[PDB]
């Protein structure tokens, strides 16, 4: 009954310091451990404090030195304080096999006493990027471990896709061909998170002209929370994530499903506020409200998993899925004829103190599989091919031991990636 | 007659054809639209990041786009228009315009990218 | 994750006398080495830069070398040469007189073995290496010819660290020897073998910059180096400090450098402005980033509206939202898409750091790379064409023992320089 | 059971700054949404806070500057503040054609959710002017496209016809003949008020030599309060806005009604008063109580249809319809033997605090149709074809994308509205 | 939406000097850029005009073009000249001299440059640009030709945005140099085809309304200029402040101008009285519309009577009702129906500012199109005739490398102007 939550790299550090202070805020635990009444994503103490059954993973200290001398310090645990000394500098050989090496020993060996402290281990997430040094290529090293010593059990990613217009590194594209295969190879979901379209979320929806990377994660934290601990949380219809990982993923390749959430409200929004089930479930299905920079419109859906917050009745739900195929402008396939599974939670969503969404009554999250995804690989693959053309960068590594047949290798599996999406498509 | 003639040789001198790099390919694009007798100028671009790829004409009657000058398709149907842009004298750069009909206000636009020879 | 910074020449030692002038005044140090500042971010990164003696004492991990005592004895006897330990206090008698095979052939490759000593030194106290640091000119023969003898050296003992060096390219207005294109051009014939990335810096660019730009009288070398330290600071503080796109500089130099040879970089600093537009000007990121691109702000006399950039470096210092940063880096990329290359959707990396500077809320540096770097290399090959041909003064070198050849191939290195650069501008 | 006001262009915007007071004065509504006790305007939140289903548009922001920072800003979300930031520059071509496009997708996209929000829409109202750039080239625009989508809805437009003696603009006879086929091709209801009559009735039969467009809005808007809202207000004999739509207009293109209202009492003028129901439908009869400078007199009587408030006694009704009948001057038709429509409230009218009209126990709208429109109509043909001849002005439309021909075939169908109650007037 | 004003020459530059003189006193500011006024109204439409820096700081959008610094530098050593940048101090030196040939052709080019590159800074600072403002004289050598080189390459630049110039119609009275109508006739040649419409502006005229209507004895150019100013100021405002008629200038400039080349307008103002009538008249709006009827207040030297009216501007100021405005509107027109053009039932344009100015509780602001401005130009072309015949002083110009047949088609084009007034006269 138990899972651990994983942050590899600089970013998803960052989000697990937005995940466990909102892991906090699932019951008003104190910075020591001093909660009242659970225990899935913590072991307790002889002394009634609760620590994080978390990985930190970063080969620059100076996000884990932001962890290890910020708040909740006392809730951590240097078991679990992971820190590398020499950068992977960005880089994938030295994320998967340079530097990667010298560590990931160390991290497994963690793994080892968390899961034997563990009764009843569900599995793990990762948390990281596409085109990352240590969230691509060290993510690549450590998934390929852990399925090996742990194959039934649940491996996630929740990962970042850099945006094609925003980029702050050049190698992005350039390192995400590797990670891609390889994740493919070994992950059983795999979410992409691109920070443009949660730009666009911020100045609309919330209407925040100043978002940072801390307040970014505050959103996308949320939209986990609800994902990750309200599923084992009891409510009126309870699914845990396993029975989503056969429903929602009906192939044997094809686990790369859109997580969305539309009850995005600000503060001064919600005074002129009533939105039923139906009414953000429509919200669910706006462009603007995907967190991916890609049209619903174009691709066809293959999926649609709802989760569910608050104040929910399913009678009326019935009435919004009813709803859903009136609206129908989707191109639903025909492989599956109705397949539109639902998960309630009966507990009211939470709020962040701080945070810029106000008190709701429902919070709704939808998960979706459809093949418009593929045109953000394909805006992935143009940026490569030109960098492969020109031979540019790649003197770092094969400096470091790469060859460039496995480029294009992971291309054509980055190819065939785009082949796997089109016979969803075609063939219906 | 109605022709955004001006606009586009505004937009040629400013950031979209020419720095000093591409001087000698601005002076035919000068001497492209000066002969054409078509009043609607279209520009086609690769991508989102204003990069010039071929310059086209609307027709109005049959709504086809020809190849003055550039590295394009010979013909382009609205059906291979995907998105349409707008320039800014003001901001000197390309504005994106949301769904509509193909209208004289369209500066520039692009192509879905399939079309492209491989 | 430390650095060494070996100064070297009359200059780099003077230009390194500004540098680390400000960096005990960026964590509020005392002139012998003791803290007083009252922030964690100027205690804790202290191990990058400093070595901590017994109580409270910072020894600048940076070396003086010249084959002169005058230039160190001037930091010595004026004040924060008394935090320089005289282990740091390297010299010989007497100086090569810029001379390049005197520098780096003959006289200098001695005093080195005793420099490179120091170097295994202070290497052996460092525990973390992330990189060294040097100073010179191009046209220094104590500053250029010995630091190519060193980087050699440490190319052999460290092929792994960050080897950065921060040359000065010489002016065509400021001219003290004729000699200088000699010096400059058997530089560049190692500069490119031995190191791993460097900078270009013209004063005839930085006297613009104090005169067009920000207005001032008289720059003296101290006023220009003073712009210099700053952008020098702005660079590795970055990793040291705190930021959300802590960036490291050697992740910088795999994003800015495509070609391993073509690694030169265009600095520039974006809040320069004059005292009278201090309340005249409003400090946001698109009035930095316009500073950003603007020809006037480059620290080398380069046009770089005429080349094409290669890539671009965005050091960013200040509470920033990210948004207001990665549209505006997106806006000068929808502005000026042309300036670029093609091949390359996104030209400009990032690099944020969190952690403002003093006085100054935001701040923001430029390092560019563009193809029109080689006009300032067309003055040193075109130059070395009429002196390879008359061949005054060469007897100096001449009776230190150096070929022509060697200079021809040193020349066809340079003639190898600007072709890549073609290769690549189209 | 619900509909949507619709307010495009300087004038309508300053009209709903009357309209939505008054229908705050329907209930006794408080400017946050608080009132005891209907929701055919109003959209209800769980906190008991109703909201307009209003219609804000303007390019200019200025007019949306007055809204949003005035009164009842509380009961305006900025879903329906729809602002413009680029002027139409009084033009048609740019109203309808270049400057409004650009408006119109994020518009009608605000329309289909709040049209979506409605259960059993029964249509809309459109406030704006013939002559104006925002409110007769965007509202071309906009009629357009609401009648493609909603087509078996209500399409009205109280609209403002510019005086042959005052104009605030030189091309407001210029653009009305551009607005009004485009106007006749899409709405099911169109009206015409001008300002002229208006004064005329303010300065006699409120004796008000000190008007401005505050004031005459509320002359306006308490009209409309009773002609919108009191139809759904439960009386002794409720009628609808769409029995009218049958019964007013018999016609295929046949929909300018001359809206009438004439109990116009100052509060001085109530002492010396005790007005029947015939007294007051005589003074609906009066030529100074027309709202419309034209004379009834010359002009055939298609339609009566009377919309009475307060007390009402429907047997003295039937003597004061055979009143009229008795007085008569009014010139019927034969085309439809004596067809007068009656529409009765139960309910008293209203009385703004701040008005300048007295509390009466009954009020009197009187809708009708007559061919004497047409010569407001030929006032406006003199005035195009002389700057049709000179050309003047050609080069603000042939400067923004218009035709010449266009503009005669627009004149020749004014012509055709010529011809159109011209064969009403010949034929009985 | 906001307006940039280019100011010219010896004249426009101090004309424009009292004109943000009254803006600042307008919404309340502090000569250093410091808000303290009480109103939103002076609060909320800051962004059309100033330009706001960190610290409440305004800076003022507008340009100070001179070929001399002197009157830049009384600016400058005065009060208001302190919320003024240096960016906006753009000068070069020497002077044209008055001198077209010299300003437009030659000399002025370069420094236009520099120039223009300013209103690139500036422009990209705007965010939503609704026109730009100029002001200078017709006989202006800096003033007018620099400027008929700003507005030719700024609708090069921006075809789509408001442009109008304010320019001095030399006055038969008032002459300093004797090529002053070569310079006026080859303004006028360039303002018709790159201008969308300018005002007409005779200082004898002005001289006649401050000693006729408002009995000043001495009147200077900061007095002449703060009767234009504030004419100015109620034209612009208007669009600035709310009101029921919110008229744009672009409305107001579809609504005046007939024919393309037809734009030029003869403003005037209504609330003209002295300080001794202060006490003996009554402020109504028939009192504002027969004093902008009157051919005493008019600001430019022409007979409204004699000539016809082609468009007409009513632009008020102030809590007026809708009925005293149109009645009197019309009653004017029931008046002078002879003095309008027949083809056109409303020559009048109406445009209501609810906001009132400071001081007086309703104001006014005549704004006439008629025939009778063609007066002024028959002394411009009359004048020039003679002066063709003769040439004298002309080598000044022919050594500059003009052409006598490019005079003759400027004068071929005050031949087509004063024919195009005749078309719509009779
Ligand atoms: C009253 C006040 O605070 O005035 C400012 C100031 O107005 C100006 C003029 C400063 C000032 O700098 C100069 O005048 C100058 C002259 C020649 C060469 C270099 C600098 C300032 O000295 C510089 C100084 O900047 C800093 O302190 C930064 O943290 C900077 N540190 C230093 O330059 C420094 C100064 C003394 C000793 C050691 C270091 C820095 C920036 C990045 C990374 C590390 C450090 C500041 C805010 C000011 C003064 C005092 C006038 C400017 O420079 C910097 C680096 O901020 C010049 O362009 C900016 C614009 C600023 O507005
Ligand atoms: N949403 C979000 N994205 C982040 C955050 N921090 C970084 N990113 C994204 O992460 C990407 C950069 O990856 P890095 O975190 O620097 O790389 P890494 O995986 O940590 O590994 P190294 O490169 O070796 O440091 C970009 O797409 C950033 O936008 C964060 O807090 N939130
Ligand atoms: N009765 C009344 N008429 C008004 C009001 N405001 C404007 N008008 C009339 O509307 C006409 C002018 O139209 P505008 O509102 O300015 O034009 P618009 O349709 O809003 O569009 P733009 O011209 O682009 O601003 C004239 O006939 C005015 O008398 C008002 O509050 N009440
Ligand atoms: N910016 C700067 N440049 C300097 C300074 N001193 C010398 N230079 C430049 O460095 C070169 C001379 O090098 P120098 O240091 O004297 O040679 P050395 O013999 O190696 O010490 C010339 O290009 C000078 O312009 C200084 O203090 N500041
Ligand atoms: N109203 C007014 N007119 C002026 C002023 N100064 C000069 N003028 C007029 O402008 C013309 C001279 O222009 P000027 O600005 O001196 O020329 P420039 O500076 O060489 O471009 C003559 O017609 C003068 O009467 C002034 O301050 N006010
Ligand atoms: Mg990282
Ligand atoms: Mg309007």
């Amino acid at each position: 009954r138990e899972c651990i939550s994983i942050h590899v790299g600089q970013a998803g550090v960052q989000i697990g310091n937005a995940c466990w202070e909102l892991y906090c805020l699932e019951h008003g635990i104190q910075p020591d451990g001093q909660m009242p009444s659970f225990n899935t994503f913590f072991s307790e103490t002889g002394a009634g404090k609760h620590v994080p059954r978390a990985v930190f993973v970063d080969l620059e200290p100076t996000v884990i030195d932001e962890v290890r001398t910020g708040t909740y310090r006392q809730l951590f645990h240097p078991e679990q304080l992971i820190t590398g000394k020499e950068d992977a500098a960005n880089n994938y050989a030295r994320g998967h096999y340079t530097i990667g090496k010298e560590i990931i020993d160390l991290v497994l060996d963690r793994i080892r006493k968390l899961a034997d402290q563990c009764t009843g281990l569900q599995g793990f997430s990762v948390f990281h990027s596409f085109g990352g040094g240590t969230g691509s290529g060290f993510t690549s090293l450590l998934m390929e471990r852990l399925s090996v010593d742990y194959g039934k059990k649940s491996k996630l990613e929740f990962s970042i896709y850099p945006a094609p217009q925003v980029s702050t590194a050049v190698v992005e594209p350039y390192n995400s061909i590797l990670t891609t295969h390889t994740t493919l190879e070994h992950s059983d979901c795999a979410f992409m998170v691109d920070n443009e379209a949660i730009y666009d979320i911020c100045r609309r929806n919330l209407d925040i002209e100043r978002p940072t990377y801390t307040n970014l994660n505050r959103l996308i934290g949320q939209i986990v929370s609800s994902i990750t601990a309200s599923l084992r949380f009891d409510g009126a219809l309870n699914v845990d994530l396993t029975e989503f990982q056969t429903n929602l993923v009906p192939y044997p390749r094809g686990h790369f499903p859109l997580a969305t959430y539309a009850p995005v409200i600000s503060a001064e929004k919600a005074y002129h506020e009533q939105l039923s089930v139906a009414e953000i479930t429509n919200a669910c299905f706006e462009p603007a409200n995907q967190m991916v920079k890609c049209d619903p419109r174009h691709g066809k859906y293959m999926a649609c998993c709802l989760l569910y917050r608050g104040d929910v009745v399913p009678k009326d739900v019935n009435a919004a899925i009813a709803t859903i195929k009136t609206k129908r402008t989707i191109q639903f396939v025909d492989w599956c004829p109705t397949g539109f599974k639902v998960g309630i939670n009966y507990e009211p969503p939470t709020v962040v103190p701080g945070g810029d969404l106000a008190k709701v009554q429902r919070a709704v999250c939808m998960l979706s599989n459809t093949t418009a995804i593929a045109e953000a690989w394909a805006r992935l693959d143009h940026k490569f091919d030109l960098m492969y053309a020109k031979r540019a960068f790649v003197h770092w590594y094969v400096g470091e031991g790469m060859e460039e047949g496995e480029f294009s290798e992971a291309r054509e599996d980055m190819a065939a990636l785009e082949k796997d999406y089109e016979e969803v498509g075609v063939d219906s | 007659a109605k022709s955004n003639k001006f606009i586009i040789h505004n937009a040629l001198s400013h950031c979209c054809l020419a720095g000093k790099v591409n001087e000698p390919q601005k002076n035919r694009i000068l001497e492209e639209i000066e002969k054409s007798k078509a009043n609607h100028f279209l520009i086609l671009f690769r991508d989102s990041s204003c990069q010039f790829r071929a310059l086209y004409t609307l027709s109005g009657e049959t709504e086809e786009l020809s190849r003055l000058a550039g590295y394009g398709p010979r013909t382009v149907t609205p059906a291979m228009v995907e998105g349409i842009y707008k320039y800014n004298s003001d901001r000197k750069r390309f504005t994106q315009i949301p769904a509509k009909t193909m209208s004289m206000s369209v500066d520039a636009f692009t192509i879905q990218g399939h079309l492209w020879q491989s | 994750r430390e650095i060494v910074h070996i100064q070297a020449g009359q200059c780099g030692n003077q230009i390194g006398a500004k540098f680390w002038e400000v960096i005990s005044d960026e964590h509020g140090i005392d002139p012998t080495g003791s803290y007083h500042g009252d922030s964690d971010l100027q205690l804790e990164r202290i191990n990058v830069y400093y070595n901590e003696a017994a109580g409270n004492k910072y020894v600048p991990r940076a070396i003086l070398v010249d084959l002169e005592p005058g230039t160190m004895d001037s930091v010595r006897s004026g004040p924060f040469g008394q935090i320089f330990r005289p282990d740091n206090f390297v010299f010989g008698q007497s100086g090569a007189g810029n001379n390049w095979a005197k520098g780096h052939y003959t006289e200098g490759a001695e005093l080195v073995d005793s420099v490179l000593d120091v170097v295994r030194k202070e290497s052996e106290s460092c525990d973390c290496l992330q990189g060294f640091q040097l100073t010179h000119s191009l046209g220094g023969g104590t500053g250029s010819g010995m630091g190519t003898l060193l980087i050699s050296k440490i190319r052999e003992e460290y092929p792994d660290r960050i080897m950065n060096t921060f040359s000065v390219v010489p002016s065509p207005k400021v001219s003290d020897t004729v000699v200088e294109p000699y010096n400059a051009t058997l530089s560049v014939h190692q500069l490119v073998e031995n190191t791993d990335e460097t900078y270009c810096i013209d004063n005839e660019a930085l006297y613009d910059i104090c005169f067009r730009t920000l207005k001032l009288t008289t720059p003296t070398y101290g006023d220009l180096n003073h712009l210099v330290s700053a952008t020098m600071s702005g660079v590795t503080t970055c990793l040291r400090f705190p930021g959300q796109l802590n960036a490291d500089l050697r992740k910088l130099a795999v994003n800015m450098v495509p070609f391993p040879r073509l690694h030169f970089f265009m600095p520039g600093f974006a809040p320069l402005t004059s005292r009278g537009s201090q309340q005249y000007r409003a400090l946001t990121v698109p009035e930095l980033t316009q500073q950003m691109f603007d020809a006037k702000n480059m620290m080398a006399a380069c046009d770089p509206r005429h080349g094409r950039y290669l890539t671009v470096a965005a050091v960013f210092r200040g509470r920033m939202s990210m948004k207001e940063v990665d549209e505006q880096m997106l806006n000068v990329q929808n502005k000026n898409s042309s300036y670029f290359v093609e091949w390359i959707p996104n030209n400009v990396k990032t690099a944020v750091c969190d952690i403002p500077p003093r006085g100054l809320k935001m701040s923001a540096t430029f390092i560019g790379n563009s193809t029109a770097i080689q006009e300032l290399f067309k003055r040193i090959s075109e130059q070395f064409t009429a002196m390879f041909r008359r061949k005054a003064f060469l007897h100096w070198y001449t009776g230190e023992g150096m070929d022509e050849m060697e200079f021809t191939e040193a020349e066809s290195n340079m003639n190898d320089l600007v072709s890549e650069y073609q290769q690549y501008q189209d």
